[PDB]
């Protein structure tokens, strides 16, 4: 079945809120493009499940 | 290679004090905070213009074509 | 809009044909010559 | 006559002249704050601010917008004799405290 | 009036370099997806590429 | 672009138009080539020109716009707890034109004990500074940090933080000035309104007013990090330890 | 201590 | 909080004057002298040759920082510009020589001076009144004596050190007289402007001018010009006891002082404060002291290069400032 | 009045002035070493003090 | 490791796609004139004039903004009838149309 | 290799928005971050096989009695003059090779400065080879103020470009009036994640105060608890935060800025080597190109993706004349019955 349990979560929003309301959501800090340029952090969301990165 | 004339910050002149130092440290054994003070150095600019000085031109004249 | 040095404006030129509108303007540029920021570098007659 | 310091943009300037926009040449903030602060206290003006438009080139663009009593010009010509005025009472009070000692 | 006048707006105009657009427009992100399959540990679900 | 002769030797360009391209001034070069054709100058500025490619085409979202200072400031100002006298007012519209934009002032918020405008209305004034721009913005959007009101059935501008961005006839009525209402990435923003509603031309004039009002504001107002900023207080200690 | 800009003419002042 | 900076612990409130009418309705503080002139004070703390600590009271910053920035960037002086070398046989570059010698200061009034014209060729450029000319000649050689030897290269040599007050001054034309009575001197004689071993010499012709801070860091004549904002501190709630001692130990230590009968504690001298509100770390003095600085009271401190005296550069500053506004008021407004 | 605007080679080893006739050979004379630098110029050089 | 892979699949993505252009009939052809698409994502919508939700007009603020362009205090408010009856006095010839 | 800087940590003139810096003139005045550089060149005399040597003479002088421009800096002896000044057509080693070489015959071919400022000759050297053929040696220094798009670095990963030179007066400062010589973006700290250049702050400002340098290693070093109190006990804020006055308006700043030394390097990357354009000049002989050297006028190459780009706004005129109006324009004559 899968367990979303034990999995990383921060406190964001969903880009889109206005359909469900998401105050929390998945992460990993595991995409670095340059050593200059700072980290790349991706996310989805806990409530609908809505991957994206920062 | 030699201590520059002025400050970077302030541009007080910090040009004369470098033997000054150089004496106070040797002679008449002395903190180098002190010493400092001692030589009018109270701008942190200026106290680091002194403190973090290499004499490279020392090391230089070792090896003067006219000897 | 960008900002060009006036050292690498000085050697990309734009070549300006003689229009009767800007006749004025273009001997003043061949008056300033390659020296001067405002001027020319090179003259094209037309039978030549 | 100097008719290269001050330049009077007129674009920016309104008919009826109660609010104008001022060019002067190699100024900068030290004349610009003083200047603002000025005529700032003038009872008729509403709008007084400067702007450096580039760092590069010298120049300083100065607003007046007025009620419709006075106009800009002449707020500006009461801004500059007022800011002489102030250096007058601060060169003769330091000058007479030195001489006291 | 402002629906329609968006609505007439918002259509491909002749011309366009369409394919090259949608060319651009898959490689460019393309160019940012690792050669990897990461995901969130704590799950192990199916392998899926 | 447009070229600007300058007495230094680099390129320069405005920061907002720093995300096309992904440069970032830590030694990046660029190439620049001179078109020697009428043909190939009216191409190249009428189809290439950066006011007519502010939206990016894989999704149609703006792409140029506010960067990280300019965001910042932008916030700072418009935070609720910003209130301006008129001299400061002033200065701040002079500051944000090149000294050469006619200005009408409103009404200030606060008409006793003193006369106080606050920082959403400079911001409304950034957008629409007279009765000739014809401006007129309404929006609805949502800052990427929102909190929800004390109870559901409460509109969205009652949020705890400032949260709901409420714009209405070019006027701000609440909200802050966030990376969702200036930056890049959302449709909902100030800069893709005017752009949609009133061209290309308008939305350049708004963001290079934000760009020069916060070159000149942050410097004069103060804004910095510290060990402080990140140190942790001794309950953490306790804390985290125990946890 | 001495008041001197009363006294002595200022050249430098003089704009070029 | 009526011309009081409030300093909190996490941010500086009241910071901007708010005197105008337009601030409140009564439309009270206009502009008029007469009363500006009665409001304004100097008190002058101390003073010395190079130093001027005096006290401005009553201005705006808008003014008072006016005067720092024409005393730092606009305030004439003289330094050396061209130097021409005969000859250099030392390890440091003629470059690098030529602007530590124009970073030297020099011990000449200005207003002996005149502005030197650009628009015209070198050959007739300097005069007698535009131009001071400094010579230097120094040839290291070896020690004719018998000290021991590896020793340091100040008996082991001769002349080993390049000092400042090696400059010679040569009068020309007129300089003979005007000069005559106040030689042009270095106003510190020990900086060291370059080092040499034997076989090496250094030859060369200074033109020193007239020269603006603005233009190069060298022509200013304030090592700095600065003011600092009157502190206070305002205490409520007494404090007396063993927390007085360490109220008192976060403040510099001649600030405030203890009442032995009384045991409480007392403001004892402001302008001591370096404001580092360390007293808001606490929490217990969280509501029994508010810091503050006054908005209107400027304490000015001036350290002079050597050439002029302080109280001479501020007043120069006053006049320069006045100065340019009446010529901006004479010039006509051309459209 | 207006103050207006104002061969040799030495070995690398002894550090002794040398000058070079014509074919002769390219080494030093008091001791044989075989590199050599030129003199300084004797022309004025000017700076600026910037 | 993965930059030369990504730039190499962008190339052949521009060799495959790069001679595709919407033409005055509103077809999507190829250089040698061959239809691959009838309309533009059986749309004939450009991607980039779009807003938001999938669809090019946000009815919402389109709404709002109208609402706020023509506020006047002394307009008499329509019968919620009236408001359809122009809605269809305008849209309807365009439907006719097609 | 470095400098302290005083650095303020601060938004500054919108100048250093990502990267860039602020550097104060008058600190560049007063020499900081000053440089110099050096190149060599080596020119052989051979011997060929009939006997045949190079001669280095020349400085062929004018009527009134004076060098010709072209050698003006080079002296009797045709090398130049140990602190002579070059410029761009200037010879400062002059070399003639026999037209006989596959002595009366003689072809100049010399060496010619080209540069974009002028150079000082500072060191000549002459010597021989095993085989005895003479070996020049000619050293050419160049003085180098940091103009404006220098690189730096912090020892931190910080490395940035020069935005930006204000005047002193254009400053913030405390109530000593010291000025900061770098400003950096405070915006880079937090993504970046950059706390151990804080520390340096700190320990850098309390160590000169103190008098005594302050040692940051690898698990370990001078902790922050001793710094702070040395801090606080010459009357600064225990965070290093300090009030300062803007140099714009004179009024305190509505934050406490972080003020205090850090080590600063300068980095061989300068904008003076990099700036290069091209209008006309030298081709390639197969395809009548614009050459490609670093030295000579290369033109500048529009690539693959760069035409691909272009294809996409859908400007065909511009992909005339970039790729073959202003690169390689022939006219050809084409038989039409045959397609030659
Ligand atoms: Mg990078
Ligand atoms: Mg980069
Ligand atoms: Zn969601
Ligand atoms: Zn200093
Ligand atoms: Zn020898
Ligand atoms: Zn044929």
């Amino acid at each position: 079945g899968g367990g979303w349990d034990n999995v990383d979560q921060t406190k964001t929003q969903c880009p889109n809120y206005d359909t469900c309301g998401g105050e929390s959501a998945y992460f990993f800090q595991l995409q670095i493009r340059s050593a200059d340029e700072p980290m790349t952090t991706f996310y989805k969301c806990v409530n609908c499940g809505h991957r994206w990165k920062e | 290679m030699i201590v520059p004339v002025r400050c970077f910050s302030c541009g007080k002149v910090v040009g004369d004090k470098w033997e000054s130092y150089l004496n106070l440290l040797q002679e008449d054994e002395l903190d180098e905070g002190t010493a400092l003070s001692r030589l009018g150095l109270k701008r942190y600019c200026c106290r680091r213009m002194i403190l973090t000085h290499v004499d490279l031109i020392e090391k230089f004249l070792r090896y003067n074509p006219l000897e | 809009e960008v900002a060009v040095p006036d050292r690498v404006a000085k050697v990309l030129t734009y070549p300006e044909k003689v229009t009767r509108y800007n006749r004025h303007k273009l001997q003043e540029l061949i008056v300033n010559g390659p020296n001067v920021h405002p001027g020319a570098n090179y003259l094209l007659k037309r039978n030549e | 006559p100097d008719r290269e310091k001050i330049k009077l943009l007129t674009q920016a300037t309104s008919e009826d002249g109660t609010s104008a926009s001022f060019q002067i040449v190699e100024e900068d903030h030290t004349l610009g704050n003083a200047l603002r602060y000025v005529i700032m206290k003038n009872p008729d003006v509403e709008f007084c601010g400067y702007s450096i438009p580039h760092p590069s080139e010298n120049l300083l663009n100065i607003r007046i917008q007025t009620y419709g009593e006075t106009t800009a010009v002449d707020a500006l010509q009461k801004g500059l004799k007022d800011l002489m005025d102030l250096c007058d009472v601060v060169e003769s009070k330091f000058t007479e405290k030195i001489k006291s000692m | 009036e402002i629906a329609l006048f968006k609505y007439r707006k918002a259509r491909l105009e002749p011309g366009t370099a369409i394919g090259a657009i949608g060319a651009q427009s898959i490689g460019e992100p393309g160019t940012q997806m690792t050669l990897k399959t990461f995901h969130f540990a704590g799950v192990a679900s199916m392998n899926v590429t | 672009h447009y070229a600007k002769i300058r007495p230094w030797r680099t390129f320069r360009l405005n920061e907002c138009v720093c995300t096309p391209y992904n440069a970032d001034f830590d030694g990046d070069e660029m190439n620049l080539h001179v078109p020697q054709t009428e043909e190939a100058r009216a191409e190249a500025i009428n189809l290439m020109g950066v006011k007519n490619n502010l939206l990016t085409p894989k999704s149609g979202e703006p792409i140029i716009a506010a960067t990280q200072d300019f965001i910042t400031g932008s916030y700072l100002i418009s935070h609720k707890d910003s209130f301006y006298d008129r001299a400061t007012l002033t200065q701040l519209l002079s500051m944000m034109s090149d000294g050469i934009e006619h200005f009408d002032i409103p009404p200030p918020a606060i008409m006793k004990p003193y006369y106080l405008w606050t920082g959403k209305q400079v911001f409304s004034l950034l957008i629409k500074p007279n009765h000739n721009s014809p401006v007129v913005i309404n929006l609805d959007a949502k800052n990427k940090v929102f909190v929800p009101p004390k109870s559901k059935s409460l509109p969205n501008e009652m949020s705890q933080n400032d949260g709901f961005v409420i714009i209405r006839g070019s006027q701000i009525l609440s909200g802050v000035m966030d990376k969702s209402v200036l930056g890049d990435g959302k449709k909902h923003s100030v800069f893709y309104t005017i752009l949609r509603d009133y061209g290309p031309q308008e939305a350049a004039n708004a963001m290079n007013r934000m760009a020069k009002l916060c070159a000149r504001f942050l410097g004069n107002r103060g804004f910095s990090i510290g060990i402080n900023d990140v140190t942790p207080a001794d309950d953490l200690k306790q804390k985290k330890e125990e946890l | 201590s001495r008041d001197t800009w009363n006294t002595k003419n200022m050249r430098s002042l003089e704009p070029p | 909080m009526s011309n009081i900076v409030g300093i909190e612990y996490n941010r500086v409130t009241n910071t901007t004057s708010t005197d105008f009418p337009g601030f409140s309705k009564d439309a009270e503080n206009e502009w008029n002298v007469e009363k500006f002139k009665k409001d304004f004070e100097v008190n002058i703390s101390s003073l010395d040759a190079r130093e001027a600590n005096f006290d401005l009271i009553n201005i705006d910053t808008s003014i008072a920082n006016a005067f720092r920035r024409i005393m730092i960037s606009e305030v004439p002086s003289v330094a050396a510009e061209y130097v021409y070398f005969f000859n250099n046989t030392s390890v440091i570059q003629d470059e690098v020589l030529a602007h530590r010698i124009g970073l030297v200061p020099l011990k000449v009034d200005p207003d002996m001076l005149t502005w030197v014209d650009s628009n015209l060729p070198d050959d007739e450029k300097f005069t007698d009144e535009n131009t001071i000319v400094l010579s230097l000649n120094v040839k290291c050689t070896r020690n004719p004596d018998a000290p021991k030897g590896s020793t340091d290269p100040k008996e082991l040599y001769n002349n080993a050190h390049v000092y400042a007050r090696d400059l010679k001054f040569e009068p020309q034309g007129r300089q003979s007289t005007t000069f005559a009575d106040c030689p042009v001197v270095p106003a510190d004689p020990d900086i060291l402007l370059a080092k040499l071993r034997p076989g090496q010499e250094i030859s060369l012709k200074a033109h020193c001018i007239l020269g603006i801070g603005g233009d190069h860091a060298k022509f200013s004549p304030v090592s700095t010009a600065s003011y600092r904002l009157l502190p206070q501190i305002n205490i409520l709630q007494p404090i007396k006891g063993e927390s007085a001692r360490r109220f008192q130990k976060c403040f510099p230590p001649g600030v405030i002082g203890i009442d032995e009968g009384s045991d409480e504690a007392y403001v004892k001298d402001a302008r001591k404060d370096t404001v580092s509100r360390e007293v808001l770390r606490y929490e217990e003095f969280a509501d029994k002291v508010k810091l503050g600085r006054v908005r209107n009271h400027f304490i000015f401190n001036v350290e002079s290069a050597g050439a002029m005296t302080p109280e001479e550069i501020f007043f120069k500053s006053v006049r320069i400032l006045k100065n340019k506004a009446e010529y901006l008021k004479n010039c006509p407004i051309t459209q | 009045x207006x103050x207006x605007x104002x061969l040799k080679y030495i070995c690398a080893e002894c550090s002794s002035k040398l000058s070079l006739s014509r074919t002769d050979a390219v080494r030093c004379k008091d001791c044989g070493h075989r590199i050599l630098l030129k003199a300084r110029t004797k022309r004025l050089v000017q700076f600026e003090a910037r | 490791v993965k930059t030369a892979e990504t730039g190499y699949m962008s190339r052949r993505l521009m060799k495959s796609l790069e001679d595709l252009s919407c033409q005055y009939d509103n077809t999507v052809r190829t250089s040698a004139n061959g239809i691959v698409q009838f309309t533009y994502g059986g749309d004939g919508l450009d991607p980039l004039e779009m807003e938001g939700n999938a669809q090019p007009v946000n009815f919402n603020r389109s709404w709002d903004h109208a609402y706020n362009i023509t506020f006047n205090n002394q307009d008499k408010g329509l019968l919620p009838y009236a408001i359809m009856e122009t809605a269809n006095e305008i849209l309807g010839p365009l439907e006719e149309r097609l | 290799a470095g400098q302290n800087a005083t650095v303020a940590v601060m938004s500054y003139s919108g100048y250093d928005i990502e990267d860039a810096l602020v550097l104060n003139k008058s600190s560049i005045d007063r020499g900081f971050g000053r440089c110099e550089t050096r190149r060599k060149t080596t020119t052989v005399l051979k011997r060929y096989a009939n006997h045949t040597q190079d001669i280095i003479g020349g400085m062929r002088v004018d009527e009134n009695g004076d060098p010709i421009w072209q050698h003006q800096s080079l002296g009797p002896d045709g090398l130049g003059e140990v602190g002579m000044k070059v410029q761009s057509g200037q010879i400062y080693i002059n070399k003639s090779v026999p037209t006989n070489s596959a002595q009366t015959q003689y072809r100049e071919a010399p060496v010619i400065y080209r540069g974009p400022e002028p150079s000082h000759i500072d060191q000549v050297m002459m010597s021989v080879s095993d085989n005895d053929q003479a070996l020049i040696k000619v050293l050419l220094r160049q003085n180098r103020r940091p103009e404006l798009g220098d690189k730096f670095s912090s020892r931190h990963g910080q490395k940035g470009v020069c935005g930006i030179i204000v005047k002193q007066e254009d400053m913030p400062f405390n109530d000593q009036g010291i000025v900061p010589d770098i400003i950096m973006n405070p915006h880079g700290f937090p993504s970046r994640m950059t706390v151990g250049k804080m520390i340096e702050l700190i320990s850098g400002k309390a160590g000169v105060l103190n008098g005594t340098l302050e040692y940051g290693t690898c698990f370990g070093g001078s902790k922050l608890e001793d710094m702070s109190k040395i801090l606080v006990d010459q009357g600064f804020n225990y965070s290093g935060k300090d009030m300062l006055y803007s140099g714009i308006t004179g009024e305190c700043l509505q934050a406490y800025i972080f003020f205090g030394p850090i080590y600063y390097q300068k980095l061989k990357h300068m904008v003076l080597d990099k700036m290069h354009a091209r209008a006309r000049g030298p081709r390639a002989v197969l395809t009548r190109q614009p050459t490609e050297g670093r030295s000579r006028d290369g033109g500048l190459r529009l690539g693959e993706m760069e035409r691909d780009c272009v294809i996409a706004y859908g400007a065909s005129q511009l992909l005339l004349e970039r790729l073959m109006i202003s690169s390689d324009a022939f006219e050809v004559d084409v038989c039409d019955k045959c397609g030659l």
